[PDB]
DNA sequence: GTTTTTAGTTTATTGGGCGCG
DNA sequence: CGCGCCCAGCTTCCAGCTAATAAACTAAAAAC
């Protein structure tokens, strides 16, 4: 699942 | 559906945990501001200028975001020194320009208007470290879910390999994830570039494993994700009951909400126009009589009635309380089935769709329900239920639906309406209409027209159709909106409010090639349709 | 502003003869449900009650045969009350013995009697009869009959018939088709043999059409066509409460101000602005600015396109469906475009994606015209209004994704015993099943208050799953399931 | 003018032990 | 059996934390 700055 | 990973302690009620316990992260981003970073190829923008439109776009998005995540700016490559790890001879060039804080307008305006590109480089695994530094001291303090380290570089310059080691180590332990964001794709570079590149793959590898390689991305891709506003987010409380055929066949079910009128939780407050305050206003409900001369009533001598047509029947809230239908509480009770036919998707009812599944880990259920969704989707039938949240909640009768998809079946359960909500108004025929009945020549053009605006696409060699304009993929562009107004207002208070991005308008409108398509039988059917009025 | 209804009633022989309930019983029932309805819904429309070939009179000219029970008046309680008392068996007998049957009438006295009520918007006469050439043995009166039939049409009032079953069928050729007003395009429903078949045919002529919006239709900035927005569904609501006076029982007018707390003096809209907090500041912004921020487009329809009916899930319900209907009073021209469009997209199974602005300063949504074609049952009565239901559809934000679940499958032998599960609890599912049960229970409730009964009567739950009968229906069925699925320890 | 209806809010509750009447 | 009354997990002592959810509510737009 889109993780870190994308979250 | 989500990912595996995802818990399911996310979708349940409990006291200041699942859905309500904080899902708080801290996130330090490492931005490379040294003297290479400002050095461009005349078609594209500088390293530096990318980053510092990535990290915007990103303190935007959670500036407006509902999450109370906390987020850290290391810059690297300035000219002075300012860290906690600062040495006469340690950690040079590195700058903490904001601590961990939940993100702020002074932060964007900084990003946006302090922030000057340096004239040294430093060492971005000794970045790191600093970065490392802030999360493990600043943590201690407060309860974050998640840690994360964003470094933007343009891996131009050298950089001691004897720390990695320790980084691995700290990252491991800490549990803190890593992400890099680069001037180029990972699938014309410098020789240090390429030496840098190695390092950092081996690093994201050493954390995450073979996936750890999709963990580097491009400031050129990174843009693209993040120039939109968060989409609302919201997860849905799990649903626990029983689905009863008769009484003496049961199934464990979970119940889950799938589709919503999604809103913004904060709304406009009312406030002086002085002040700018809320305490300076205030409302008061008056009572007066029907009867002339407006005579006012006291709080003191006001009793509760209804109507009942012509008749004003007074009735107490206590005496209605005790009067009031009483519902036996939560249930999910099959009423029958019927074929699919009887139920029309125009009586579709209420404001929530809701995703039926078996009891979170039952086997027993799971293979229950199974039976159940297979059984009503091999006879082309569904199931008319009687549905009720809780004791409170008025009881609704409803239908639910099989759903099987690949990894994945549920039944889909939506209200139907009650005797009471359907008017059938009953209007006019228009094919018995020998006045408006269409000539062959205004058919054909509407049929010209329908398969020049077809919003689909067939023969993808798997029999399966295409969509060209998927609105369920588009966020709501009210949100979006309002965001990029309230932002215009916080960073420019004198300037009036900004006109509706162009990327929201071409995101709400057709392809261009539909567009173009139609004009011809558009024009055709200006010509054969008279259209005036009245 | 408020609509006339005279419920018109013959008491000939006829009437009272049949298991089925009579003609008459059948009448009564209809008016008192047409009654009680108005009220749930809070109607603001005047009913009355007239009976004619009764042995008795209470017109206020005194022709013969003319029983005014109800004038125009709101429906209420003792209305309501007063009706039940001819109900059944027993109230057959009870309106006989207060009034008469059976006896000669003119239909011109009786028409007059009816207008006489209007003159003491919409005005509407409903006549329940089962004798179709009533003074075919009187040239004189039919006569007489028509010229006042024709004269209250030529004043406005519509004259409905509500012709129920008589031996050999009721032929409106014979009379009633020079004494019925046509509003012009068979387009007659049939005759009425069951009491629920004279109610909808009722409700259907009673209640006029409202729409909820008049908006535009545009093809494109130069082609566009006047439609006409309806619910067709509407949350049944418990009418909310209202303050009374304590000494007197009458209705209290509420106005409510706002005025700045230090100064105690009224609040202008002028005097006031709009604020949010975002990071660690204070944005504020005009009133007319919140409003200015929610616009996009125009009040309308804007198509986008055609998308085939399979792309759009079931699934993707998010709020009531309207429906869509050409205003040729707008736009000249428009039914036909909207004609074409519809047996074009019926055809191909396409259906008309539209960006939609219901009023002027709200953000856009995408909503897709399904069409739907016109369907009339046995009885001629439209079931399904020919047009396109507007199907909204859900933007990215409105969907949740759900938690993890690993895909367990049952076996064709558990699929199997289900499978004649469901064929045991097959049914016919009808959307007018099913009642409100807080709403019948809130209505009982305020009869036993209005009417002293002291006694509220209890409403059965029509929604609650008949358990006896579906056990008896499934027998072993259920125990043979759960050897099947469910372990010996649970 | 009026009603009708809805878009847009605010607001109380949320679970499961335990004791008593 | 059914009401009400507490405690409930998380932070290197405890006090404030959190968020979906349904019904009730106001205020205003548009039809009438």
């Amino acid at each position: 699942k889109p993780r870190g700055l994308f979250s | 559906m989500h990912h595996h990973h995802h818990h399911h302690h996310h979708h349940e009620n409990l006291y200041f945990q699942g859905v309500r316990s904080g899902n708080k992260a801290a996130v330090v981003l490492c931005m490379d501001v040294g003297f290479t970073m400002s050095n461009s190829i005349p078609g594209i923008e500088s390293p530096f200028e990318q980053a510092k439109k990535v990290i915007t776009m990103f303190v935007q998005r959670q500036v407006f975001a509902e999450n109370k995540d906390e987020i850290a700016l290391v810059l690297f490559g300035t000219d002075g020194t300012d860290n906690p790890l600062s040495g006469g001879d340690q950690y040079q060039n590195i700058t903490v320009h904001r601590h961990l804080m939940l993100p702020d307008f002074d932060l964007l305006e900084d990003i946006e208007s302090k922030i000057q590109p340096g004239s040294q480089q430093a060492d971005f695994l000794d970045a790191l470290i600093v970065s490392m530094d802030v999360i493990q001291h600043e943590t201690i303090g407060k309860k974050f879910e998640k840690r994360h380290i964003e470094i933007f570089t343009d891996l131009s310059s050298r950089f001691s390999k004897s720390q990695l080691d320790i980084i691995i180590h700290s990252l491991k332990k800490c549990d803190i994830s890593l992400q890099f964001f680069l001037p180029f794709s990972l699938g014309g570079i410098t020789e240090q570039q390429k030496e840098g590149l190695e390092i950092v793959k081996m690093v994201m590898i050493s954390l995450e494993g073979e996936d750890g390689l999709d963990e580097i991305y491009s400031f050129s891709e990174s843009l693209r994700k993040l120039c939109v506003f968060k989409k609302i987010e919201r997860h849905s409380i799990h649903w626990p009951c029983r689905l009863t055929i008769g009484s003496n066949l049961s199934i464990r079910i979970a119940a889950y909400k799938s589709i919503l009128q999604e809103r913004v939780k904060k709304t406009w407050t009312v406030v002086d126009a002085k002040t700018l305050k809320k305490e300076d206003i205030q409302k008061e409900t008056v009572y007066c009589l029907n009867d002339d001369d407006e005579t006012e009533v006291l709080k003191e001598d006001i009793i509760q009635g209804f109507r009942y047509g012509s008749d004003i029947v007074p009735f107490s809230k206590v005496d209605e309380e005790q009067m009031k239908y009483k519902s036996e509480g939560k249930c999910f009770s099959v009423l029958g089935f019927c074929k699919s036919s009887q139920v029309q998707r125009r009586f579709f009812m209420g404001n929530q769709v809701l995703k039926v599944f078996a009891a979170r880990d039952d086997e027993a259920a799971a293979v229950a329900l199974s039976s159940l969704i297979h059984a009503l989707d091999d006879l082309d039938m569904v199931a008319i239920v009687r549905y009720a949240y809780d004791k409170r909640a008025n009881p609704q009768v409803g239908v639910a639906f099989p759903h099987i998809k690949h990894n994945y079946e549920c039944l889909v359960y939506v209200q139907l309406p009650f005797m009471e909500d359907l008017r059938q108004y009953m209007f006019s025929s228009l094919k018995n209409s020998k006045k408006y009945a269409p000539t062959e020549a205004q058919l054909n053009a509407v049929d010209a027209l329908i398969d020049s605006m077809s919003l689909a696409k067939k023969d993808e060699k798997t029999d399966t159709l295409e969509d060209l304009f998927p609105t369920t993929k588009i966020p709501n562009p009210r949100f979006q909106r309002l965001f990029q107004c309230l932002l215009h207002r916080a960073l420019h208070p004198r300037e009036p409010l900004p006109p509706i991005q162009q990327h929201i308008w071409n995101m709400l409108n057709p392809p261009a090639e539909v567009t173009t398509k139609s004009q011809i039988p558009l024009s055709k059917i200006k010509t054969l349709f008279p259209l005036i009025e009245a | 502003g408020r609509d006339s209804l005279i419920f018109l009633v013959d008491a000939s022989k006829a009437m009272f003869e049949s298991d089925e309930l009579t003609p008459f019983d059948m009448s009564i029932q209809c008016i008192q449900s047409v009654y009680i309805s108005k009220i749930i819904s809070s109607d603001r429309d005047l009913l009355a009650v007239v009976f004619y070939g009764t042995e008795k009179d209470k017109n206020s000219v005194n022709f013969k045969n003319i029983y005014v029970l109800q004038e125009l008046d709101n429906p209420g309680a003792k209305r309501i009350l007063e009706l039940d008392q001819f109900k059944g068996q027993q109230g057959q007998k009870r309106f006989q013995d207060m009034m008469g049957h059976g006896s000669d009438y003119s239909l011109s006295e009786v028409l007059w009697v009816c207008a006489n009520l209007f003159s003491d918007s919409h005005k509407r006469i409903m006549l329940f009869t089962n004798e179709d050439n009533p003074h075919g043995n009187d040239s004189a009166k039919a006569s007489r009959a028509r010229t006042k039939a024709g004269d209250l049409r030529d004043t406005g009032i519509f004259l409905d018939l509500m012709h129920l079953k008589k031996p050999g069928g009721f032929d409106i050729s014979l009379f009633y088709r020079d004494i019925i007003s046509i509003a012009e395009d068979r387009v007659h429903f049939e005759e009425s043999s069951k009491l629920e078949d004279l109610l909808r045919k009722v409700r259907a002529k009673e209640t006029r059409k409202r729409a909820l919006s008049r908006l535009k239709l545009k093809l494109n900035k130069d082609i566009v066509i006047s439609v006409g927005i309806y619910n067709l569904v509407q949350k049944a609501l418990k009418p909310p409460p209202i303050k009374l006076y304590r000494e007197t029982n009458e209705p209290v007018k509420t106005k409510t101000r706002t005025f700045n707390t230090s100064t105690g003096g009224l609040l202008l809209p002028s005097d006031t602005k709009r604020s949010q907090i975002y990071g660690s500041r204070q944005i504020i912004l005009e009133k007319e600015e919140t409003e200015e921020l929610k616009r996009f487009d125009d009040p309308g329809l804007m198509l986008m396109g055609f998308k085939p009916l399979v792309l759009l899930k079931k699934h993707h319900y998010l709020r009531p469906s309207l429906f869509v209907y050409p205003e040729e009073s707008l736009v000249i021209g428009s039914s036909t475009l909207f004609s074409a469009l519809l047996i074009k997209c019926l055809e191909k199974e396409v259906a008309a994606l539209c960006r939609y602005t219901p009023r002027r300063n709200i953000p856009p949504y995408f909503v897709a015209l399904v069409p739907q074609e016109e369907e009339l049952d046995d009885q001629k009565i439209q079931v399904t209004p020919p047009g396109f239901q507007l199907v909204f559809l859900p933007f990215a934000d409105d969907k949740r994704k759900m938690p993890f679940t690993e895909k367990i499958m049952a076996t064709p032998e558990q699929v199997g015993k289900m499978k004649a599960i469901v064929e045991k609890l097959r049914f016919t599912y009808r959307s007018d099943s099913f009642e409100n049960p807080v709403l019948q229970q809130h209505f009982r409730n305020l009869e036993a208050l209005a009417l002293d009964l002291m006694e509220p009567e209890q409403a059965v739950d029509l929604t609650l799953p008949k358990v006896e009968a579906m056990n008896k229906r499934l027998g072993s069925l259920v125990d043979e399931f759960k050897e099947l699925v469910y372990p010996p320890d649970y």
